[PDB]
RNA sequence: UGCUGACU
DNA sequence: TCGCCAGAGGACAGCGAGTCAGCAA
């Protein structure tokens, strides 16, 4: 969260409220939920001989 | 008791009215004013 | 040395371990809080040499 | 200054991979194969470790 | 030397080291070598040659009573600024720390003994305290000298800075190095008004700046005359005075008519027109009534006397010579050389005006010198020196002439009641930077010598220590040849780093290699050994006819004729010498030989330059290996390779030290800047000087007034490696961020960009400024009782809480515009006053420093409050690549919204694929590539200019790299569409680029005015953002609006809305002054017919009153035709 | 900000890479009617010049 | 009011 | 031999808009 020094103090109080991540970031819980769609791969021919 | 920090010594100086305003200890002319225990409200956005 | 605002931006983006299904949204204006829609948590720190 | 929080791209949490990319670079491992061992696997999130310049070192050297 | 150790492409395991925060155990050494040309100066100008300025300074005799007096100045010493007088406890040394803090003058004492004597056998040593001098600040009479980088973070300094400036009130002016034509150099030139300066003068001659030891420079310009005779002007005092030469070649030298001809006549002995001219200088102007040098001497000395202010019990015959010594040709000092100097400028004249010599170019650097801050600071101290004898020599004079026998006992109260002056003269230079002096110092300009040194970024700062100005009278040109970048600068001054705007091709900025000359040697030995080489000393037997022979000069003294097959060894002698460091020839002479042929080429002859001005370069000496220092006009004669296989065996005499050597500092930290089209690159070195960054690391100490801070800069993947040399991580400028180069919004066209709104929302590009305000209170007060003390009477109910009894804000409160911000207390009355905060911006106070009085004796009127001022970045910010993309934000695109990757990842910024075909920065698209593949592989490459060519291209290297690592060699991958959730057809191209947000935001830039304030004279609006202040209409805008056929639209803007009265007239006298009010039925009665049935109201603009006012005050009448 | 469309750019001439602009506000009700039917901003689709179409999408 | 910067 | 075609230089007056800031006299 920080860094101190001999002498530095840090004194607060945080409140936590409820609510979702279209209203701001802090809020979503994913860090990435994306989809991709499955690739298909066909030999048309037989590949052989390096 | 409002304490002044010096500007090298860091000796806790109070200074009022009618008075100079050099540093004890030293002789400096440049003291920072320091930070007390009052509550502020800040946003986390 | 880490700023008011500062700090506070870095406390928004740390993630809490609360389920929000037990909590509910705070009304407009609803500074206070209560049981129902807040959590409080607190650090207070002070660096001295050992 | 001191290390984001959170990937700026993604979100995902890098500010607890700070100390241990420190020390995983002073024990002998290529920056690349620490931020593998970190669990960093997509570029936007190597970035934010791999270029961040740790200046809060050198403002917490000037006088309390 | 000096530039080995320097990176062999760029590294990123410095940061994450075991020592990041430790401070080293000396400083940088690369950024030393930055500033050093102006401290290197200051050095000199303070301790070495203010000793030879106060010897100049002839002694200042004048008549008191019947006697006469001799005060001469023995010594003078500056003194490290120190407490003022003892008054002040515990510490005398004063560092630059303070002076910040506070906002004053880093000065120390100038003190100098004079020695008064009265005819020369009585005389008493006095030691008078001239004023204060300001100080540089690691300057030798500065407290910061010799302090390691751990020493210097106890004193609160950078702990890697490089002073080079002044603190004049706490702003560090940079006196940059403007430019001036040469030193003790004669150019010939072809100047078309210069026929204007008398009947007969044509368009040709030479011009010579002459500067003697650094204290004293005066220009002499020898113009032709269309008979064949040469006139000579000199200015004393910016007073232009003509004198025919031969009356300057007779005083100078004893020697016959005969001699003197034999010498202008020594290359063209053969001419006609010429020994005929020769002879019409010296008869017709010197054969009528002067023929010996002392009838010269006198002749000279009565019609001069007058304007030269010679003392009057002076022969003619030294004033004469007091003309000679402050006037023409101050460089040399015997009279024998003065007269072989003047010799070879007319020998000059006469080629140019036959033809046979091409005129020096004025603009090309080969004709160019700097300027530096150690030549202004002697050239200025000396002449306050002299004007203080001249002052305190009035008060003697002056006060009483009075038997000066029992005088001695006031004579120290004397020179004391005129000592009181070297202060505050000095300051007005460096505090506003126009310069008042009785002669000119041989500058031509006088403003803008001093400028404001601002750190907003450390590449502003950086380039206020190595920014040349042509001159900031040619800002005002209808002709533009002095913004020309001719290929003479090559190496010396950077083709890109030029403003863009009206100071374009005026302000340069050197290469990085370049380097200005400032050391003092000897060069005595000099024209002794050129004599063991094969030169004829200017006495005699050149062994060939004067036209097979160079001249050799040698900073303006002409040891003389080189023979013609022996110059080219002696130059190539006199070259290996200054390489290995032999003899005693200075590592930086130039040795240059213009050589001869028959064509008009610049005239010919083996120079020697050493002065201490000039600018060199280094370049690998081939056939010694050995790296030699080249100068402007030495360079102009020789091969220099770039890269090697471009050497040759006869060609290729030398070979530049790295391929991008010819950049200056700041276009070194561009990337791949060869595959960006060049006025781009332009303005990538302006955008670069406006960028929010890390600016320092001192806060708390600086008491700035603004002061732009990025909160989490990060250092670019893909950097030139000289961004590590100097290292510049130290301050980071901008951010990495994930870039896609894509039509998506709609909102992105034209030049703006799309943000993602989580990336500004987890703390993409947060910044914040600093406003610091000094409140000195003694003003709202004169010199009275003290209504200054910060206070608040107790229980007011103004500053119930948000004062904390000093009348200050706490540290950390938040302050609105309204919000209580100060409380004075006036001691006598006891009354308060609460000033209240009328900015309409909220911010945090983060400091508060009480400020003394230097004597540690003031009483609480001056503080510096800091505010701190969160900016995010908006929409309507300017944000920027390192190519010269600049755009404004223009939308924060959801994050939702956003084209997701095959990967996951989603791009936060949105960048319109168009700005490429016109703008044609293909180094974007190159470091987009260069920055995914290191952020693939973990590495760090390089952006260096010319290390890529067409076989090895960039495209290919990158895209390897990126094949490499799973991705696609050309740098696209295929993204969805977050809206419709469609793989969109097109793969997209994305990579990670390195923006920098710029300090131009809508916060600062936007005004609404409805009613307001007003201009009294003209009752308008009153036209500033600062105040309200209203926007100008303009008449172009009136114009182009009554071109729509819409007269109302202009009767609203030009009248109802600025300005609008009902000022009455008499209708028959049809006048508007005439109407007058009465004494209180209130009826304006007319003054020149008594009448009141005849005024009426008319509805007229106010500035038409104004107008008809002042032209009553002309006597004009405005008689209008009331209907 | 005050935001613009962009077939209305090459009318001005703006370019959207700091281009500040000036709004002024009739307060007569006879400017509102000249800037209506005059001044309006489709009644300048062309050119005064030669006539030819001014405002296009780019 | 002027000189220095700066924006299109 | 001086009026008018020629002939000379000297003087003046113009040099795109509109913005924002700081510093100092
Ligand atoms: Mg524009
Ligand atoms: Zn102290
Ligand atoms: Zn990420
Ligand atoms: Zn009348």
């Amino acid at each position: 969260i920080a860094q101190l020094r001999p002498g530095q103090e840090i004194d607060l109080l945080m409140h936590c409220v409820k609510g979702i991540g279209k209203d701001h970031a802090k809020f979503s819980p994913v860090a990435t939920a994306s989809y991709r769609l499955l690739p298909d791969i066909t030999l048309l021919e037989p590949v052989e001989g390096e | 008791p409002m304490i002044y920090i010096c500007g090298e010594c860091h000796t806790e100086n109070e200074i009022k009215s009618r008075d100079p305003i050099r540093c004890r200890e030293c002789g400096y002319r440049i003291m920072y004013k320091k930070r007390t225990k009052r509550l502020v409200v800040f946003d986390a956005r | 040395i880490v700023q008011d605002e500062i700090l506070a931006h870095r406390l928004g983006l740390i993630p809490i371990h609360a389920d929000p299904r037990l909590f509910e949204y705070r009304n407009q204006g609803d500074e206070e809080g209560t049981e129902i829609d807040t959590l409080q948590f607190r650090l207070q720190v002070r660096c001295t040499r050992n | 200054m001191i290390i984001p929080v959170r990937c700026f791209t993604c979100g995902k949490i890098v500010g607890n991979k700070w100390e241990a990319y420190l020390g995983l670079l002073q024990a002998e491992y290529t920056e690349g194969d620490a931020l593998d061992a970190l669990g960093l696997k997509r570029y936007c999130c190597r970035r934010m470790l791999l270029a961040h310049v740790d200046l809060i070192e050198k403002l917490l050297n000037y006088a309390p | 030397s000096r530039w080995r150790n320097l990176p062999s492409g760029p590294s990123l395991k410095h940061l994450t080291d075991p020592s990041y925060g430790i401070p080293r155990e000396q400083q940088k050494a690369a950024l030393q070598e930055l500033t050093r040309a102006h401290v290197e100066s200051f050095n000199y100008a303070v301790h070495e040659g203010l000793g030879l300025a106060v010897q100049a300074i002839p002694p200042f005799e004048f008549a008191f009573k019947d006697e006469r007096i001799s005060f001469t100045i023995l010594d003078a010493v500056i003194s490290p600024p120190t407490v003022p007088k003892g008054t002040i406890c515990k510490e005398a040394n004063v560092y630059p720390a303070e002076c910040r803090g506070r906002r004053s003058t880093y000065r120390g004492k100038l003190t100098a003994d004079i020695n008064w004597a009265v005819n020369g056998i009585s005389k008493g040593i006095i030691k008078q305290f001239l004023g204060y001098v300001p100080i540089m600040v690691k300057s030798k009479l500065c407290n910061l000298r010799n302090l390691p980088p751990q020493a210097l973070i106890e004193h609160h300094e950078e702990a890697e800075e490089m002073g080079g400036y002044f603190i004049i009130n706490g702003i560090e002016k940079v006196i940059r190095m403007l430019i001036m034509p040469r030193r003790n150099f004669p150019i010939a030139m072809i100047r078309p008004k210069w026929k204007t300066r008398g009947p007969g003068y044509t368009q040709y001659g030479v011009s010579m700046h002459c500067v003697r030891e650094e204290h004293s420079a005066v220009n002499m310009n020898l113009h032709y005359l269309e008979n064949g005779t040469v006139m000579l002007n000199f200015i004393y005092r910016k007073e232009l005075f003509f004198l025919p030469l031969g009356f300057a070649l007779k005083a100078l030298v004893s020697f016959s008519d005969y001699q003197i001809f034999q010498e202008l006549i020594k290359g063209k002995e053969d001419d006609s027109f010429l020994r005929n001219s020769v002879s019409q200088m010296l008869r017709i102007v010197m054969e009528e009534g002067c023929s010996t040098q002392k009838q010269v001497l006198n002749y000279l000395g009565e019609c001069f006397r007058v304007k030269l202010n010679v003392p009057d019990w002076y022969p003619n015959e030294q004033a004469a010579e007091f003309l000679f010594n402050q006037c023409i040709c101050i460089h040399l000092k015997s009279n024998t050389e003065k007269f072989y100097m003047l010799c070879l400028m007319t020998r000059k004249l006469f080629a140019l005006a036959k033809g046979e010599c091409m005129e020096d170019n004025p603009d090309s650097l080969v004709n160019q010198e700097v300027l530096t801050p150690g030549q202004l600071f002697l050239m200025f101290l000396k002449e306050k020196l002299e004007g203080w004898l001249v002052s305190i020599k009035i008060a003697f004079d002056k006060k009483a002439q009075k038997t000066s026998v029992s005088m001695n006992t006031d004579n120290l109260m004397r020179i004391f009641t005129m000592g009181i002056d070297l202060t505050k003269p000095f300051e007005y230079l460096f505090a506003t930077g126009n310069l008042r002096s009785k002669t000119g110092l041989g500058l031509l300009q006088d403003s803008g010598l001093c400028v404001v040194a601002d750190k907003l970024n450390f590449i502003r700062y950086l380039s206020h220590f190595r920014c040349v100005h042509r001159g900031a009278d040619f800002a005002k040109m209808r002709t533009t040849t002095v913004r020309r970048l001719l290929p003479e600068s090559w190496g010396f001054l950077c083709p890109v780093h030029t403003p863009d705007g009206e100071p374009c091709g005026l302000m340069n900025h050197l290469t990085a290699v370049c380097e200005v000359v400032t050391q003092f040697v000897y060069t005595a030995s000099i024209p002794a050994l050129l004599c063991n080489l094969g030169v004829t000393p200017i006495d005699g037997a050149p062994h060939r006819s004067y036209s097979e022979c160079y001249p050799v000069l040698l900073d303006g003294v002409m040891v003389g004729w080189v023979d013609k097959d022996l110059a080219p060894g002696i130059a190539d002698s006199l070259r290996h010498f200054k390489v290995l460091r032999e003899k005693r020839i200075p590592p930086w002479m130039e040795v240059v030989l213009i050589p001869m042929t028959g064509k008009p080429s610049l005239y010919p002859g083996l120079f020697l330059f050493t002065t201490p001005c000039r600018l060199v370069r280094p370049v690998q000496n081939l056939a010694l290996g050995k790296e030699e220092l080249i100068g402007t006009m030495e360079q102009i004669f020789m091969n220099v390779a770039i890269f090697e296989d471009e050497v040759f065996a006869g060609v290729t005499t030398h070979q530049e030290l790295f391929p991008h050597s010819l950049l200056s500092v700041i276009a070194n930290f561009i990337p791949f800047s060869d595959h960006n089209q060049s006025p781009r690159n332009m303005y990538q070195c302006q955008m670069g000087k406006q960028t929010m960054g890390f600016p320092l690391l001192t806060y708390q100490d600086r008491s700035d007034n603004k002061l732009y801070r990025l909160q989490t800069p990060q250092s670019p993947l893909v950097r030139p490696s000289m961004y590590d040399y100097y290292d510049m991580d130290n301050y980071p400028i901008g951010t990495n961020a994930i870039v896609a180069v894509i039509s998506y919004t709609g909102y992105d066209m034209e030049d703006a960009m799309i943000v993602n709104k989580a990336s500004w929302e987890r703390g993409f590009a947060h910044g914040s400024v600093y406003k610091s305000e000094f409140i000195d209170l003694s003003e709202k007060i004169k010199q009275g009782d003290s209504s200054l003390v910060f206070g608040i009477k107790p229980g007011d109910p103004r500053v119930l809480q948000k004062l904390d009894d000093d009348g200050l804000p706490f540290i950390g409160a938040k302050l609105q515009y309204g919000d209580p911000y100060y409380s004075y207390l006036n001691l006598n009355t006891g009354e308060s006053f609460v000033m209240y905060y009328k900015s309409k911006e909220n911010c945090v106070v983060d400091n508060i420093k009480v400020c003394s009085n230097d004597t540690g004796s003031g009483k609480f009127k001056c503080v510096c409050i800091t505010m701190r001022v969160p900016r995010n970045p908006t929409i309507g910010d300017k944000f920027a690549s390192r190519h010269g993309q600049k755009g404004i934000l223009s939308r924060l695109w959801p994050a939702e919204d956003m084209p997701f990757t095959e990967s996951g990842m989603v791009p936060d910024i949105l960048f319109n694929p168009h700005g490429f075909p016109s703008r044609m920065t293909i180094g974007m698209l190159i470091e987009s590539m260069a920055g995914k593949s290191a952020a693939l592989h973990g590495l760090c490459h390089d952006a260096t200019p010319f290390i890529f060519s067409e076989e090895n291209s960039a495209l290919e290297y990158f895209g390897e790299m990126l094949k490499a690592a799973g991705y696609n060699f050309y740098g696209t991958e295929r993204l969805y569409s977050g809206i419709s959730g469609l793989e969109l057809e097109a793969d997209i191209f994305i990579g990670v680029v390195y923006y920098q947000r710029l300090r131009h935001m809508v916060s600062d830039k936007f005004q609404v005015r409805t009613t307001g304030a007003r201009d009294r004279v003209t009752n308008q609006p009153i036209g500033g953002r600062n105040v309200q202040g209203g926007i100008r209409f303009g008449e172009m805008e009136r114009d182009a609006l009554l071109a729509h056929g819409t007269s109302f639209l202009l009767h609203d803007r030009l009248f109802n809305c600025s300005d609008r009265s009902v000022a009455h007239v008499c209708v028959k006298c049809g006048s508007l002054l005439s109407p007058l009010l009465e004494k209180p039925n209130r009826k304006y009665n007319c003054t020149l017919c008594s009448r009141s049935d005849t005024i009426d109201t008319v509805s007229v603009p106010y500035v038409f009153r104004y107008f008809v006012a002042e032209l009553a005050a002309m006597n004009i009448k405005v008689k209008l035709d009331v209907v | 900000v005050l935001r613009l469309h962009y077939a209305n750019c090459k009318a001005y001439n703006a370019d959207f890479d700091g281009d500040e602009m000036n709004a002024h506000f009739p307060q007569s009700e006879l400017g509102r009617a000249e800037a209506y039917v005059l001044a309006c901003t489709d009644q300048q689709y062309l050119v005064p010049k030669d006539g030819q179409p001014l405002a296009g999408l780019i």
